[PDB]
Parts: structure tokens; C-alpha cells; sequence
């Protein structure tokens, strides 16, 4: 989890898995973006707040207990994230991230406004699990419905 | 049978050579002595004493230890 | 070499003050002929062939090349 | 040698040599059950230990007294 | 009884003899520099730096010593100096008689373990003399304060 | 015909291979020789070792921990990294138990090797071996003992187990202290396995007895210009935010105007956006303020003006020990006052410590994250004896995992042996003889113990099988001075999953070890 | 001080304690050579003087031999020797334990 | 490492050679890292 | 301290020592592997050598005998000349049992090894081996029967 006072066990979770970072959004042609008073660095301002709070908020709306993202996030996400009680991982990999789709019956969303309830995957038990003396902690994620894909640990 | 370059342990080698020609036995306790003769002698130089006073109370603790020898024989047929 | 087992030289006692007092004594005879109005000034050939004629003693021990610490120590004085 | 305590073993038998007047009370090095070596039968002569003493008090003399080492250095093959 | 345990290896008390005779090197090395009648030692570093100096620490610190137990000495001179300040020679020293010592405890035959003991004991005893022979000071006294600091600098 | 040993040559310039007896000859040197080399390092009355690297910087290292010492050598030998990797998978999965776990596989393959030069085929010492691991884990957990239902016998076997862990080490000068200072940090987790929430400090100078597992909580940190030195009652606020110079996150935005005047107000507008940030921190109601991050000149002077302690650049692992001792929340935003908890104390200063000034939070509420405080005489002492409060306080989390116990001083050790033997009395062929080696390792890990205190080893391990075989189970070496007795009695306990791991890596990998029978080494790169 | 309590400790840790005492009487040798005095005579003058009762008799450099060490002024603080002597100890202790050199 | 200029500060310790937003940055002897975590991200 | 291992060197360049444990550890390998080459030849199923000679005239030679084996070998450990010697000695007193000697000896030695690694001095290993020496050459000796009498 990617908070360190986040809970490290979440049962009867409805995942949502994500493909975009939790960032402002940045166009993928060559932008600029003119600041050119006052009123404009206000708004912008505004906007990045705004920003992190709608996304925040249209993860919440579906009703989704766990999040799953694949690029990671910054502070502002991660504080909002554990402050509207919703554990998050981050830096996922993408056949994980497939993987984990797949075992919880849920689809992969490529951004917040596609997010609905019906793309939630279901998990019985995601939990984090330590091992000993070693600093290390992994994530499980079990109890599905009928999932597809397994993994042996060894 | 040593290969030594040292010149203190070629004396040694010949102080076991002299103890061999004049009595034939002993000719590992002179060295055992020697030794520490010389460990005692390390110490009192740390001390600041002339090494050759060190010599000198050798020597009269040494005819001390050979009249004591000489008192303490037994004499067999 | 020997117990100290440091990588490096070292002079202990009469060796290394007379070192230092020879040290002292070439700086000195380097500038020592420049004294007084019957002085005589010197050359410094600068290894690509730069004359310097000087008589400061200060220009004398800055343009010379000098290794030893305790002339070093005079040069800077 | 023998596998006993050399400090204990050596200060009981000097404090024994003292209390009753035997110098014949030596190391059991054998664990016959006793440290009268005169029992034991264990005989050396006279001029050895003499001569023993005599020659380590000299050499350790003629060590003590050599305050300079000349070396070649040159570690010729 | 008897014989005691053979102890087959003899590579131990080499290496304590070794460590010993390296601790004792470095304090005779040190030992020219203590007191108001001591003199400055000249180290030039590789590099050509050159430093005069009568602190046992920058002494330790400056010549590059290669035994384990000289280094273990410098940490140990390091450590004088950062609760202390002042000292950074004598502990040295005592450290090497201390050793110079054990080579013949050890000789005698006594396991390093009871020395070690032995020591400890020696030492609390040590403290509770020392602070018996010593006297209460109070900072409004200026006197013991100047010659504190004028013992402090005779050394140097 | 073999591989190398044929007209014909296959393989490149370089590579070699080994057969049946270069194999087993190879596999059984190197395992001996780093069984030796870990041993006498064993038992209350082991001695340290030495490293010194070969690198330009020559790390100097004193140390009695049998995986610190495997880790840094130089090893070629094939079995030898097998051995090396055991013993710090054994490290990573529990504290103690790096040595024995060595000494036990080393003694198992020179078994092997033995049975070996008497005709006996690996494959039978395997099932042999299979078969006394399985009676000698199922007599050690029959011998397991639990209190964790009562608080007073729990706090006394991990007291008894903290010492015998620090039994072999540099701290035993100092024992008592170090174990009570390692129970009560332990203690202070409240049950949490976090043993990155205990946090070492290591200060050169003052004696061992001087090291203290402070009250409260140390930070290594500095205090701004104008802030405050020290609050009483204080309010703390943790965060994880940028507070130097921070950008908007619109990464393609740009200033584009035609004056400076305009330049001018943009940067004052920047000014503002951070005043304001500090204002909405404050609104929080605050006396400290901790920062992962670092914090700027205008922050700072706004937090002096506001008279607010403003600690900077205190990294994760500092913000979520802080969280821990006080109780605050790792906050990133500061619209929400009233959902953000705000770690207390009681006081904060700044406190001496040698020639360093550290940061000291005194009467914190939670306490849940502890900082120990080690003075010694060298940087090689420090080094040890934080290795050695790892240990301790590794395998009293493991204990307070999982509480079941079980005695130390070989009393384990030879109670398995004599499961092992009284299995191998009834089982016909060489597998018996494979099982008495087993048994015959298994009691040569308290001879090494006793060997290395210098008493009459042989005497004192055959007086342990004699009690054990009659029915003491409880029976033990009494080191203080070379007897045995009831290591219930005297308090030599262990924790029994650090005794069950030991035994089972120990016989896994000697039997991975013992089914090679051809080494076959590529060409190397150099 | 310290030989009279080895001397109560009959035993094996006697001449342990013996030879701490002995390793402590460096110190005054040390300053007694360096001061160009007679190490020996030096030291067992001030050995009798803090025998016969008086505890602050030291070498005296500037008259050339042992007197009341107040009198010159020459004080320092109870903390620097107890610090210098505890860690020596400790780390002779420390030492004593090592029996091996690995190379790395 | 990481340092930060105007401050002159090590901002975090982690390479023949390594390239970067000035958050995620790789580094090659490919191990990721990324600074709002400091932990690696990719292999 | 050592000559070895001393701040000072007191030797040639080449000369060396061995101590305690280097010494026991070199005496014994070369004498158990002395045993067991020359082992395996020995008793009516022991298979015989080939002796490759590596000089010039590159002779070729096939034996079961211990002595021949022991001979044409450069051994550089010292105990292996010593058991090389023993063996060389035994063929010349009597023409039977070099490899029984040497495997003899070889095995002696390697229980003494055993013997060390417990804690026990070579002192009393010998004394405990003169005891059983004397038992055992009384038993052969009481065992041995003669019929020079009947022709
Ligand atoms: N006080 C003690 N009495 C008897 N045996 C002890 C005592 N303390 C430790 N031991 C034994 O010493 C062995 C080695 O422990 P140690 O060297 O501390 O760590 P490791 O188990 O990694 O070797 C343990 O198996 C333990 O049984
Ligand atoms: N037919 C046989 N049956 C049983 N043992 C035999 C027989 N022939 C020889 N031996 C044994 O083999 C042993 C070794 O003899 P051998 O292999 O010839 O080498 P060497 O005689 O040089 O030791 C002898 O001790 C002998 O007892
Ligand atoms: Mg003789
Ligand atoms: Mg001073
Ligand atoms: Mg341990």
C-alpha cells in the first residue's frame, strides 16, 4: 500500500483498476501552457486542486473499496487516497495488472471518467504480508469469485 | 638446518652450536633461556634502563645461579 | 617496515633535526651572497628559457622549486 | 609441553621448594603422582646446567650490548 | 585429571600476539609527544600536505596505520577526543601497556576471557580511586579554570 | 568416457567440469571449510573475527555474527555459496541461528563424506537423513513449551531468551542492561513486528553500560532560524509536502508576458500561494511541524514568524517513526483540519549527545517507535553491538510472534539426536547408519559449543546423552563453569522457530548438496 | 592502589589485576624520560611519597623532581582520566575477544 | 545521488550511468526510481 | 609470535615455515593420500598401475607392487618421503607387504587426525599406541604355528 498508515488488509474488496497516473493530465503532443497575469495563476492553481480532488472523488463515487494503478502517484493523490478510506498500490506491473483483472472479474480502465461500478473487480481478501526480518512486504490478492489465473509461491 | 638471514638468530643457531661442542645436551634450553633473557631485558629498556646495566645484573644474577648450582650438587658414583 | 606497519618513511631524533637545520642552512646560502650594498644579483632560468635577474630574496625563494617542508617554512616566512 | 597449567603448576612447586628445604622438587611432566624428582630419577650433570646459564647470560650480553645494524640492503638474487 | 584440552590451533594466539605487538608499536610511536617536554611530530601526506602537530588524535589520524589494531587504536583516540577533548595520548598509551601486559598474562597461560574480567574489575576499582583522590570545583572559581587551561596548553 | 577425458575436446578455452570424486571432493572441502571457519564463533565462549577488505577504502570489521562473516569473503567454491546463501537466507527469515544453521550442514556433509568412503550410496543417506529430520522435528515440537497466556512467565522467557541471544556476543560484558534494554524496546512496539519502527543511533565515545533506550523519541534533524527551541504541550503536524519553491504540477505551463512588470506580479503571486499554504498548515493549530521534505528560506521565516517549530527533511523512514511515537497522520493536504489527527508530547528540546545536537520528544503519546542510543570506544565496537541488538531484538519479535519456547545449551540439539538414534535402532540397512551420522552431527553441535570454553567436551556431551537417554529431558551445558544442568533451572532458553528453522535449512541444503555428483564451471569472463 | 587490591585477590585474576596496575605506572615513566629525569628512580620516588601518604606528588619539569604537584598548578579534570582509562579498557576488552583475520 | 541546488542538499542516496518531470528517472549499470516513493519501480 | 608471522622476517627468500595446524593438517594429507593411492592394489581383487614415466626415455611400466608405485613418484610433502622410505625399507627386508604397511600407517594416521580433532595430545595418541603395539604384537606372536619339524 502505497501510504505507510494505510490499513494492510481490506476483505470484500471492489477493486478498480487503473491505467492512469492519479496527476493533472499532460497532453502527449508538444504543449504549452501561457501564464501571462495574475488571474491565470489563480486558475491554474485552482485547476490542479480541482484536478486531484474530481479524480479522487470519481474513484470514490463507484464504490470501490481497493485501487490498483500502473504509473504511480504523487503526494496529494496519496494523502487523498487515505484520507476517503480507500487503500491504493502503485507502480503495478502491466501483466499484473492484467493479472489481476483477470482473477478478479474486473475491467482495466484507462482513465477516471470511464471509472463505473461495473468495472470494479471483487476480491475476497487483499492483504500484505511480511516476511520475518526483512523490511520486504508483498500484496495478496485471493478469494475471488472464479478467477482465471492462479500463482504458486514458492 | 635453519635458513635464517637475520644475524641474531645465526647467533642463536651458534650459541646451540657452542652448548652442542663443549656439553652436547641442553642445546635447547640455552635458546629457551636466551629468549627470555632477552624478553625480561625488553621490558626493563621500556623502563629506561642502560642496556648494559641490564647486562651487568645479568651477569651477577648468572654467578649467583652457578654458585647456587654449585652448592645444591649431588655427586654420583 | 617493522611493527609500526605504516606505509610510508620515518626519521626520529638527531636524523630528522638535522635534516631540518640543513634544510634551513641551503635556503639560507641561497640568498646569503645578496646581502648588503656589495650584493650581487642572480639569474633564474625559468626552464623554457625565462631570465629573471633579481636581487629581492623574496622573488628568489617564490620562483624557486622547493620540496623540503622546513624550507618551504623559510620561503613562506 | 605436558598440558598442565604452566603458572599454577610452577608457582605451587616454588612455594613447595620453599616451605620444605628440597630444590629437588621439579615440573612432573610424566604424571608419576609426585614432583620429588629426585625420586623420579631425573639426573642432569652439573656442567651443563653451568655451562648452560653461563653461555645465554654471555650471548644475551653480546646481544644487549649491539646498538647499530650496516646492512647491505642490496636483496642480491 | 591431568592433561587439560590439547588446543590444536595455535593461529589465535597469533593473531592476539600480532594485535598486541601493533597496539604496543603505536604507543611507543606516541609516547615521544606526552607531556610539557614533548615535541611535535611532522607528517607529510601523500598528497604533500604537510601538518605539525602534538594532539595524539591528529596523529593517529594523519599517518595511515595498516594493522587492524592500530586502527582500532585511532577510533579509540577519536573517541577520547569527542567525550573529552583532551587525553587523546594518554589513553593510547595506556591501551598499549595494557596490551603489552596481556602478552605475558597470555604467556603464562590465562584465557584471554579472565583477563578480560580481571580488567573489568580493575578498571571499576580505578574509577572509584580516581574520583576518592579528586576535589569538587565550582565554575565561579576562575583560578582552577586558568590553570586547568594553562595545563591544558604546557604540552603544546 | 567422460566429458573432459576423451580424444575429442568439447568445451570452450576455460571451462572444466568435475566428476564423481573431483565433484564430491570440491563440494565436501569447501562445506568443511566454512564450517570451520563459522565455528568457534559458537556459544557463550565464542571469540570475533577480523575483515578486512581489499578495497581502496579497507573496511575494518569486528564481528561474532556467523552471515555478517559468510557475506563478506571472498568464495569460489560452488558448495561454499550454497552454505553462504543458507546462512543469510537464515538471516533474513529469523535473527539468530546464522551459525548453528552453518556449523550443523558443515557437520551433516562430513557425515556424508564419511558414509561415502564406506560404499554407501548418497541416494540412502538422502532417504536417512529425510527420515531423522522428520523425528527430530517432531521430538523438538514435542518438547515446545508455551506460556504466552501468562504475562509474568512470558516476560521472564523473553527475558531468559534476549540474554542467551546476547550470551555469544560483544554485550555480554554488559548482559543484564543490554537485555533489559532490548525487552523493553521489543515491548514498546505494542505487539507490531516494525523492527524498522526501533531506530540505532551509534555515538562514538562513552562507555557500553552508557548506551539507554531513551523514554521518548530522538531525531538527528535541525530546527529552522527564528523557530522556536523548544515546546512544551506540543501539537504536532507531520506532512510529506514540497514547501520549496512548489511548482504546479502542469509540467507544460509557462510565464509568457511582454513586461517585467508583469514578471514582478507573477512571482509576488507565487510568494502568496505559498504564504497561503503556510496559513492553512497553521489553521491546523500546531506548535511542531515535520516535513519529509525540505523547507525553503520563505517557509521557515513564515513558521519563525508564526513561532512554530518547523523540522525539515526528516526522510520516510524518520515521518513514519514520528507517526508512530506520536500518533500524528502523514498529511500531503490541508483543506481538511478536522480529518487530520495531530501527533502530542510532552515536550520538545534539543538534547548533548557527544559533539552532536539531536532533537528529543519527551512524554509522546503512542510510544509505538523506539530510538537506542549506543556509546562505545570504537567505530568497529558501535558496528558489533548494533549487530548484535539486531539479533536480540529480531528473535524476540519472532518470540512474541509466536511464543513457543524451547531450551538452548544443547538441550534441543541432543533431545533430537536421541529421537534420531532411538528411530535409527529399529530401521534395518545402511539408512540406520545414515541416521546415526545425522545424530552424530546433531551432537557435535554442543561438543563445538563446549570446545570452544575450553572444558572436557567428550565427558560433558556423553553426560548429556546419558541424562537425555535415562529421561532428562531438560538437561543442558552449564557454562559458567563446565557442568551440566537443567537449562529450565538456569534460564537458557530459545526461541523454538529460530531452533526448527536452523535444523531444517541446515538438512535441506546439505541434502542439495549432497546430490551433486558433476560440477561443471562455464568459461569465465575474465 | 590497584597492586594493594591485587594482593587482596589471591587467585588467577591477581596478576591480571597486577599487571593492569603495572601497565597504569607507564604514564609517569613516560613523562619522567621525557622530562630527561631517571625513569626508574623517578618513578619509585613517587611510588615511596604516595606510599607515605601524600596523593598529589607528580614530576616536577620545572625543579627537576617529585614535589607537591599543586604547587605548580598543574590540575586537570576528574572526566578526562576516567574517560581515557574506561575506554581503554574497553577496547582491550574488545581486542581480547578477536581471535581470527579474514580477508575480504 | 540526488542533490538539490539551491539548496546544496542530499535529497536522497540510491551506475555507469542513469537519465530522468524530474520524478522518475532510470538508471543503468534498468532499475526506476521514483521520488515521491524512493523506492524502484521497474526492472 | 612465529618466525612466520612476526614483524620482523628471519629467513631466505623461498624458506618458510608451517605451524601447528598447517603442519598436522600437511602431514596428514600427504599421508592419507600416499595410503590411498597405493591402495585398491591390495588383496587378491586389487587392480594394478600404470607408471608413465615422464622423462625422456618415457618409460612404461605396469605393478601391483606398493613399493615399486611409492618409489617412481615425485612427492614433494615430507611425510609422504617418510612413508615412501617405510615402504622402500619393508620391501627390502622381506619382498611381501609394502601396501599393507603403508595402507597400515595411512590409517593410523588418519585416526590420529580424528584423535587431534577432539581435543586429545599427540603425546598420549602415542602412548595409548606404544600399549597397543606391545598387545598386539604379544597376540600375533601367541597366534603363529610351526611345522618346520614335518617336512
Ligand atoms: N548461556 C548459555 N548457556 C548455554 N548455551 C548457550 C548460552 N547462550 C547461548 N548458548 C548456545 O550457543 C549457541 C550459539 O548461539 P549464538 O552464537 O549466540 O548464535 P547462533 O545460534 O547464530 O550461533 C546457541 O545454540 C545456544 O544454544
Ligand atoms: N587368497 C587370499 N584370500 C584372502 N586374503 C588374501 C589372499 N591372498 C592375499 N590375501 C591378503 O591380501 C593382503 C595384501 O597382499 P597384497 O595385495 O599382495 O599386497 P602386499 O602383500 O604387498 O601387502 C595380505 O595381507 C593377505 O592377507
Ligand atoms: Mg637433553
Ligand atoms: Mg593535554
Ligand atoms: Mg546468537
Amino acid at each position: 500500500f502505497s501510504h505507510p498508515q494505510m490499513p494492510k488488509k481490506v476483505e470484500d474488496a471492489k477493486i478498480a483498476i487503473l491505467t492512469c497516473p492519479f496527476e493533472p493530465p499532460k497532453p502527449k503532443t508538444k504543449h504549452k501552457l501561457d501564464v501571462t497575469s495574475v488571474e491565470d495563476y489563480k486558475a491554474l492553481q485552482k485547476y490542479e486542486k480541482e484536478k486531484f480532488e474530481e479524480m479522487i472523488q470519481q474513484i470514490k463515487e463507484t464504490g470501490a473499496n481497493l485501487a490498483i494503478c500502473q504509473w504511480g502517484f504523487d503526494d496529494e493523490a496519496n494523502h487523498l487516497l487515505l484520507q476517503n478510506n480507500l487503500p491504493a498500490v502503485r507502480w503495478v506491473g502491466g501483466p499484473e495488472i492484467e493479472l489481476i483483472a483477470i482473477a478478479t472479474g474486473g475491467r482495466i480502465v484507462p482513465r477516471f471518467s470511464e471509472l463505473t461500478a461495473e468495472k470494479l473487480g471483487f476480491a475476497g481478501l487483499v492483504q500484505e504480508i511480511s516476511f520475518g526480518t526483512t523490511k520486504d512486504k508483498m500484496l495478496v490478492i485471493e478469494q475471488c469469485k472464479n478467477s482465471r489465473a492462479v500463482t504458486i509461491f514458492i | 638446518m635453519m635458513d635464517v638471514d637475520h644475524q641474531i638468530a645465526k647467533l642463536m643457531v651458534e650459541l646451540s652450536k657452542s652448548q652442542d661442542d663443549e656439553i652436547g645436551d641442553g642445546t635447547t634450553g640455552v635458546v629457551v633461556l636466551a629468549g627470555a633473557l632477552l624478553e625480561e631485558a625488553e621490558q626493563l629498556l621500556d623502563r629506561g634502563i642502560h642496556p648494559i646495566r641490564i647486562a651487568d645484573g645479568y651477569e651477577q644474577a648468572a654467578r649467583v645461579a652457578i654458585e647456587h648450582l654449585d652448592k645444591i650438587s649431588d655427586s654420583v658414583l | 617496515e617493522g611493527p609500526l606497519s605504516v606505509f610510508g618513511d620515518r626519521s626520529t631524533g638527531e636524523t630528522i633535526r638535522s635534516q631540518n637545520v640543513m634544510a634551513a642552512a641551503s635556503i639560507a646560502n641561497i640568498v646569503k651572497s645578496s646581502l648588503g650594498p656589495v650584493g650581487l644579483d642572480k639569474m633564474l632560468v625559468d626552464d623554457i628559457g625565462d631570465v629573471t635577474i633579481t636581487n629581492d630574496g623574496a622573488t628568489i625563494l617564490k620562483l624557486l622549486e622547493v620540496e623540503h617542508p622546513a624550507a618551504k617554512v623559510l620561503c613562506e616566512l | 609441553n605436558s598440558g598442565m597449567n604452566p603458572i599454577q603448576t610452577m608457582t605451587e612447586v616454588r612455594a613447595r621448594q620453599v616451605k620444605e628445604m628440597n630444590p629437588a622438587l621439579g615440573i612432573d611432566c610424566l604424571h608419576k603422582g609426585t614432583n620429588d624428582m629426585k625420586q623420579q630419577h631425573v639426573i642432569e650433570t652439573l656442567i651443563g646446567k653451568k655451562q648452560q646459564i653461563s653461555l645465554a647470560t654471555q650471548m644475551v650480553r653480546m646481544i644487549l650490548k649491539i646498538d647499530d645494524i650496516r646492512k647491505p640492503g642490496e636483496s642480491e638474487e | 585429571r591431568g592433561k587439560g584440552a590439547y588446543q590444536d590451533r595455535d593461529k589465535p594466539a597469533q593473531i592476539r600476539f600480532s594485535n598486541i605487538s601493533a597496539a604496543k608499536a603505536v604507543a611507543d610511536a606516541i609516547r615521544t609527544s606526552l607531556g610539557p617536554k614533548g615535541m611535535d611530530k611532522m607528517i607529510q601526506d601523500g598528497k604533500g600536505d604537510v601538518t605539525i602537530t602534538n594532539d595524539g588524535a591528529t596523529i593517529l589520524k594523519q599517518m595511515q596505520v595498516l594493522h587492524p589494531a592500530a586502527r582500532m587504536l585511532v577510533e579509540l583516540s577519536k573517541a577520547q577526543d569527542i567525550e573529552a577533548g583532551d587525553g587523546t595520548t594518554s589513553v593510547v598509551i595506556i591501551a598499549g601497556s595494557l596490551l603489552d601486559s596481556c602478552t605475558k598474562l597470555l604467556q603464562k597461560g590465562i584465557h584471554p576471557t579472565i583477563i578480560s574480567e580481571s580488567f573489568q574489575k580493575a578498571l571499576e576499582k580505578g574509577i572509584e580511586i580516581l574520583t576518592d583522590m579528586s576535589r569538587p570545583v565550582e565554575l565561579s572559581d576562575r583560578e582552577t579554570l586558568l590553570n586547568s587551561a594553562t595545563t591544558s596548553l604546557n604540552s603544546k | 568416457a567422460s566429458l573432459s577425458l576423451a580424444p575429442v575436446n568439447i568445451f570452450k578455452a576455460g571451462a572444466d567440469e568435475e566428476r564423481a570424486e573431483t565433484a564430491r571432493l570440491t563440494s565436501f572441502i569447501g562445506a568443511i571449510a566454512i564450517g570451520d571457519l563459522v565455528k568457534s564463533t559458537l556459544g557463550p565462549k565464542g571469540m570475533d573475527k577480523i575483515l578486512l577488505s581489499s578495497g581502496r577504502d579497507a573496511s575494518l570489521m569486528v564481528t561474532n555474527d556467523g552471515a555478517t562473516i559468510l557475506k563478506n569473503i571472498g568464495v569460489d567454491n560452488p558448495a561454499a555459496k550454497v552454505l553462504v546463501d543458507m546462512s543469510r537466507v537464515q538471516d533474513d527469515e529469523v535473527g539468530d541461528g546464522t551459525t548453528s544453521v552453518t556449523v550443523l550442514a558443515a557437520e551433516l556433509l562430513r557425515e556424508a563424506e564419511s558414509l561415502i568412503a564406506k560404499k554407501i550410496h548418497p541416494q540412502t543417506i538422502i532417504a536417512g537423513w529425510r527420515e531423522a529430520t522428520k523425528a527430530a522435528r517432531e521430538a523438538l515440537l514435542s518438547s515446545a513449551v508455551d506460556h504466552g497466556s501468562d504475562e509474568v512467565k512470558f516476560r521472564q522467557d523473553l527475558m531468559n531468551i534476549a540474554g542467551t541471544t546476547l550470551s555469544s556476543k560483544l554485550l555480554t560484558h554488559h548482559k543484564d542492561h543490554f537485555t533489559k534494554l532490548a525487552v523493553e524496546a521489543v515491548l514498546r512496539l505494542k505487539g507490531s513486528g516494525n523492527l524498522e519502527a526501533i531506530h540505532i543511533i551509534k555515538k562514538l565515545g562513552g562507555s557500553l553500560a552508557d548506551s539507554y533506550l531513551d523514554e521518548g523519541f530522538l531525531l538527528d534533524k535541525k530546527i529552522g532560524v527564528n523557530q522556536p527551541k523548544r515546546i512544551e504541550n506540543a501539537k504536532i503536524l507531520i506532512a510529506n509536502t514540497g514547501m520549496d519553491t512548489d511548482k504546479i504540477k502542469i509540467f507544460g505551463s509557462r510565464v509568457r508576458v511582454d513586461s517585467t512588470a508583469k514578471v514582478a506580479e507573477i512571482e509576488h503571486a507565487e510568494k502568496e500561494k505559498m504564504k497561503e499554504k503556510v496559513e492553512r498548515i497553521l489553521k491546523h493549530g500546531i506548535n511542531c511541524f515535520i516535513n519529509r521534505q525540505l523547507i525553503y528560506n520563505y517557509p521557515e521565516q513564515l513558521f519563525g514568524a508564526a513561532g512554530v517549530m518547523a523540522i525539515e527533511h526528516a526522510d520516510f523512514a524518520g515521518v513514519e517513526r514520528l507517526a508512530l511515537v506520536t500518533g500524528g497522520e502523514i498529511a500531503s493536504t490541508f483543506d481538511h483540519p478536522e480529518l487530520v489527527k495531530l501527533g502530542s508530547c510532552k515536550l520538545i528540546e534539543e538534547v548533548m549527545i557527544g559533539e552532536d545536537k539531536l532533537i528529543h520528544f519527551s512524554g509522546v503519546a503512542l510510544g509505538e517507535a523506539c530510538t537506542i542510543v549506543l556509546r562505545g570506544a570504537t567505530q568497529q565496537i558501535l558496528d558489533e553491538a548494533e549487530r548484535s541488538l539486531h539479533d536480540a531484538l529480531c528473535v524476540l519479535a519472532q518470540t512474541v510472534k509466536d511464543s513457543r519456547t524451547v531450551y538452548g545449551g544443547g538441550c534441543s540439539e541432543m533431545l533430537m539426536a536421541h529421537a534420531v538414534t532411538q528411530l535409527a535402532n529399529r530401521t534395518p540397512g545402511k539408512e540406520a547408519v545414515a541416521m546415526e551420522s545425522y545424530a552424530k552431527a546433531l551432537r557435535m553441535l554442543p561438543t563445538i559449543i563446549a570446545d570452544n570454553a575450553g572444558y572436557d567436551s567428550a565427558d560433558l556431551v556423553a553426560q548429556l546423552r546419558a541424562a537425555h537417554s535415562e529421561g532428562n529431558t531438560t538437561a543442558g551445558l552449564d557454562m559458567r563453569e563446565g557442568t551440566i544442568g537443567d537449562m529450565a533451572i538456569l534460564g537458557i532458553t530459545e526461541s523454538f522457530q529460530v531452533k526448527r528453522q536452523v535444523l531444517l535449512s541446515a538438512a535441506e541444503a546439505a541434502e542439495v548438496i549432497l546430490r551433486v555428483d558433476n560440477i561443471i564451471k562455464a568459461a569465465p569472463r575474465k | 592502589r590497584l597492586t594493594e587490591y591485587s594482593r587482596t585477590l589471591s587467585g588467577m585474576e591477581s596478576y591480571c589485576v597486577r599487571a593492569f596496575a603495572d601497565a597504569m605506572e607507564v604514564i609517569p615513566s613516560t613523562l619522567a624520560e621525557n622530562a630527561g629525569l631517571n625513569p626508574i628512580s623517578t618513578v619509585t620516588e613517587l611510588r615511596n611519597r604516595h606510599a607515605q601518604g601524600e596523593k598529589t606528588a607528580g614530576i616536577n619539569v620545572r625543579k627537576g623532581g617529585i614535589s607537591n604537584i599543586l604547587e605548580e598548578l598543574v590540575v586537570q579534570p576528574l572526566l578526562v582520566s576516567v574517560s581515557a582509562l574506561t575506554l581503554a579498557t574497553e577496547t582491550v576488552r574488545s581486542i581480547l575477544k578477536i581471535d581470527d583475520v579474514v580477508n575480504t | 545521488a540526488l542533490w538539490d541546488v539551491e539548496s546544496g542538499q542530499l535529497l536522497q542516496s540510491f551506475v555507469l550511468c542513469l537519465d530522468l518531470t524530474g520524478n522518475t528517472f532510470v538508471s543503468g549499470g534498468a532499475m526506476v526510481w521514483d521520488m515521491r516513493s524512493g523506492q524502484c519501480v521497474q526492472a
